[PDB]
RNA sequence: CGCUGAAAGCAUCUAAGCGGGAAGCCCGCCCCAAGAUGAGGCCUCCCACGGCAGCCGGUAAGGACCCGGGAAGACCA
RNA sequence: CGAUGUCGGCUCGUCGCAUCCUGGGGCUGAAGAAGGUCCCAAGGGUUGGGCUGUUCGCCCAUUAAAGCGGCACGCGAGCUG
RNA sequence: AAGUCUGGGCUAAGUGGUAAAGGAUGUGGCGCCGCGAAGACAGCCAG
């Protein structure tokens, strides 16, 4: 007896209200269901996890001083081109882009964990595109 | 925040109060709008503008179809204008009044493949006292084991001029609507018969 | 700063 | 030993309703919302508010005298309301108001004027005299350090612009 | 405002502030006004 | 550097809150830029062609080849 | 050590900030003007000469200032020698 | 890969996540002296 390994399966669409959530602690809880670990027939070298819409991203809070003091940082190849963006800023500017590099550090590295990322659609406002997939909303 | 396609037709010098001015004639109207831009349909607000008689043997059916949405006759160069929305269904140089001050966005002459003294304004090495073969060359261009690499935008000989630029904050000194013309006060970009574009200045 | 060179220069 | 625990006396008539992380005052001269933390309660007697800690933590300690003094002071606003006395020292140094807002000749190369905000009110009684007045507090105190900012006191001199009742201390020259 | 690492009181009437997350300390006397550096 | 203000009946720019403040920081100016594979948007043009998300073939709107050239240019573009 | 070419110059830079200048400050035995001293600040700027291989230094004439250091005492498959 | 596991407490510095003399009304906790309803301390005043 060889392990059970799925055949495609339709992915289901899941729905979840960032507003009022504490960042690090739902950024977790999106890569699983990415992943797909909550599927008793997991396998890892296949993307079979949910598609994950998110919406309120600007809403999202985070604890501590992080808001003046967490810095997110780029950079760009040339001298002198290191960016330093405070998190105030960045929920001020694309408060999406805070839920987003958040869930993509906690995701595998690597082609499929890249694809995974895609399977991710984070709105600010309470609005999302997606009313034709008929997401399932999820308290999380 | 006005403006008008044109072209590049010559510079001169006039007089005005016991003094010679360094002018470049623009040959700017007259430009039919073709397209605006709204934001309920395209996101922003810009008019797009067309330029100089066009040949309509030349005009293929995709672009007639364009210009007949328009009721407008065929052009040679579309270019548009953002944050601009005048009344008319036509620009012409009369946007401007002499006094006035404004950009003009030209493609400078291209100088191909440049050295880097050209280019970069280098100063090369020296031509006597043993300089071997280097007169005109960079120099060092990096360090040695840390960072062993040299640097993105490192400024080297390649290709130079051909490319957008724009000059600011230039005086109108006259404006001679019976011919389409406009006098500016010193240098504007690219060869004679090159095509440009007048803006109102963003300066105070 | 002159420190002794530690290579001679190079010969044919 | 203690301010919060002290009760402010409500002259009539000016109300004061309690809300949730705010209370409202109202009076013959305005309104004027006293943002108040949710841990702190606000208790509305027969002419008496009272504010009361949940807790005698260290935090609740410093928020409850804090509370008391804040709505305090927004019922003195609406009631007797708020003001501040400048005075202008220097020989050619001279106040005149120019319509609702504020003139200064206080020796620039020009002279500058002070627009009264919303809720202030600018008056000229003497040339060297300036009284701002208003129901909010801390918003006639603001004003009033601005215009003073404008010339302060000098420390060699009797020159510039002064508090009522603000000290001249000076150090010798030469 | 004379810094050091070594904050204190010189005259009697001078005193120390803690203001967000430096000691300081303030005085009448403008030569004793300190900040903790 | 302040306003208002407790803890700490006073005081305190701070513990709640709010000001002012640099050639520096962010936007703004000029240029590049949707391989931004997250490959965006608008205007316009062609169409249900034959035989057996595929294969071959004939077209459409269009494009390339070739040629005269060019303040474009090493070739290319 | 079956080779990591060694000073100084030229060229080309880039970073650090313990800041020479310019910007902002507190204290001054700060009248003013000008200084002293410390704090913030790396955005830009930081000259031409005479001596000597010199780096360094002295000197001339100016200057807002004529900053100090890292990059194999940066840089010889870039030049010099 | 396996606990957003249970119970008690501290820390608000992202301390945790490199350092010393020395400095400090940081915070919590144990003590030890004074001085006080023979009215203390703060102050709000008369002299
Ligand atoms: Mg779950
Ligand atoms: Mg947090
Ligand atoms: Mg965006
Ligand atoms: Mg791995
Ligand atoms: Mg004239
Ligand atoms: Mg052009
Ligand atoms: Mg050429
Ligand atoms: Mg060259
Ligand atoms: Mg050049
Ligand atoms: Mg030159
Ligand atoms: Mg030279
Ligand atoms: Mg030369
Ligand atoms: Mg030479
Ligand atoms: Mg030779
Ligand atoms: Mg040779
Ligand atoms: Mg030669
Ligand atoms: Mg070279
Ligand atoms: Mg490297
Ligand atoms: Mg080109
Ligand atoms: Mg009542
Ligand atoms: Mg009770
Ligand atoms: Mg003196
Ligand atoms: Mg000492
Ligand atoms: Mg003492
Ligand atoms: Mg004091
Ligand atoms: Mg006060
Ligand atoms: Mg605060
Ligand atoms: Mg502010
Ligand atoms: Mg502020
Ligand atoms: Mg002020
Ligand atoms: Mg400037
Ligand atoms: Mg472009
Ligand atoms: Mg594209
Ligand atoms: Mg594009
Ligand atoms: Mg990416
Ligand atoms: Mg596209
Ligand atoms: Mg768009
Ligand atoms: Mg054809
Ligand atoms: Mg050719
Ligand atoms: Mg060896
Ligand atoms: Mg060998
Ligand atoms: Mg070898
Ligand atoms: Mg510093
Ligand atoms: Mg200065
Ligand atoms: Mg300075
Ligand atoms: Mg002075
Ligand atoms: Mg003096
Ligand atoms: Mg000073
Ligand atoms: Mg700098
Ligand atoms: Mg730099
Ligand atoms: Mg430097
Ligand atoms: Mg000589
Ligand atoms: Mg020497
Ligand atoms: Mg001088
Ligand atoms: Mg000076
Ligand atoms: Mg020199
Ligand atoms: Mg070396
Ligand atoms: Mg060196
Ligand atoms: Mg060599
Ligand atoms: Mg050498
Ligand atoms: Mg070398
Ligand atoms: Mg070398
Ligand atoms: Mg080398
Ligand atoms: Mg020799
Ligand atoms: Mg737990
Ligand atoms: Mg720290
Ligand atoms: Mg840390
Ligand atoms: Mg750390
Ligand atoms: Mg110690
Ligand atoms: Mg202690
Ligand atoms: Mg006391
Ligand atoms: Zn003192």
């Amino acid at each position: 007896m060889k392990t059970y390994v799925p055949k495609q399966v339709e992915p289901r669409w899941v729905l979840i209200d960032a507003e009022g959530k504490t960042l690090g602690r739902l950024a977790t809880k999106i890569a699983t269901l990415l992943r797909g670990k909550h599927r008793p027939d997991w396998t890892p070298n296949v993307a079979m996890g949910d598609f994950v819409v998110v919406v309120n991203a600007d809403k999202i809070r985070v604890t501590g001083k992080k808001l003046e003091q967490k810095i997110y940082t780029r950079y760009s190849g040339y001298p002198g081109g290191l960016k330093k963006i405070p998190l105030e800023k960045m929920l001020a500017t694309h408060p999406e882009r805070v839920l987003e590099h958040a869930v993509k550090g906690m995701l595998p590295k690597g082609p499929l964990g890249r694809r995974l990322f895609k399977r991710l659609k984070v709105y600010a406002g309470p609005d999302h595109p997606h009313q034709a997939q008929r997401p399932e909303k999820l308290e999380v | 925040m006005k403006g008008i396609l044109g072209v590049k037709v010559g510079m001169t010098r006039i007089f005005r109060d016991d003094r010679a001015v360094p002018v470049t004639v623009i040959l700017a109207g007259p430009c039919p709008v073709v397209q605006r831009r709204t934001p309920e349909k395209d996101g922003y607000t810009a008019v797009q503008l067309g330029f100089l008689p066009q040949n309509p043997k030349r005009v293929n059916r995709p672009l007639k179809g364009h210009f007949a949405k328009a009721g407008v006759e065929p052009v040679r160069i579309l270019r548009e204008i953002r944050d601009f929305n005048p009344e008319g269904d036509t620009v012409t140089v009369e946007i401007f009044k002499p006094g006035e001050r404004v950009d003009v966005t030209g493609t400078s002459k291209g100088r191909g493949f440049a050295g880097v003294m050209k280019r970069w304004n280098f100063a090369g090495g020296p031509d006597s006292h043993g300089a071997h073969k280097i007169h005109r060359h960079p120099g060092s261009i990096g360090n040695r084991k840390t960072p062993g690499r040299v640097y993105k935008g490192k400024k080297m000989a390649g290709h130079y001029g051909a490319e957008r630029v724009t000059v600011m904050n230039l005086e109108v000194v006259d404006v001679i609507p019976e011919e389409n013309l406009l006098l500016v006060k010193g240098a504007v970009p690219g060869p004679n018969g090159g095509l440009v574009i007048v803006r109102e200045t963003k300066k105070a | 700063v002159d420190k002794p060179p530690y290579l001679p220069r190079p010969r044919p | 030993s203690r301010i919060g625990r002290l009760p402010i006396p409500v002259p009539k008539g000016v109300s004061v309703e309690v809300a949730p992380g705010r209370v409202k005052v109202k009076g013959p001269k305005g309104e004027l919302e006293v943002p108040v933390s949710p841990e702190m309660r606000v208790v509305v007697e027969e002419g008496v508010v009272r504010v009361e800690r949940p807790s005698d933590e260290r935090r609740h300690k410093s928020l409850h005298g804090l509370t008391r003094t804040l709505i305090a002071n927004a019922v003195k606003g609406v009631s007797e309301g708020y003001s501040k006395e400048l005075l202008i020292k220097g020989i050619g140094y001279r106040a005149r108001l120019v319509g609702r807002a504020l003139e200064l000749t206080v020796g620039f190369s020009h002279p500058v004027v002070v627009e009264p905000p919303e809720g202030i009110t600018f008056e000229v009684p003497e040339p060297t005299r300036v009284r701002v007045s208003g129901i909010d507090k801390q918003k006639v105190g603001q004003v009033a350090a601005n215009i003073r900012a404008i010339r302060k006191p000098s420390a060699y001199h009797e020159k510039g612009i002064y508090y009522a009742g603000e000290p001249v201390r000076l150090k010798p020259g030469k | 405002m004379k810094v050091r690492a070594s904050v204190k009181r010189i005259c009697d009437k001078c005193k120390v502030i803690r203001r967000h997350g430096r000691v300081y300390v303030i005085c009448e006397n403008p030569k004793h006004k300190q900040r903790q550096g």
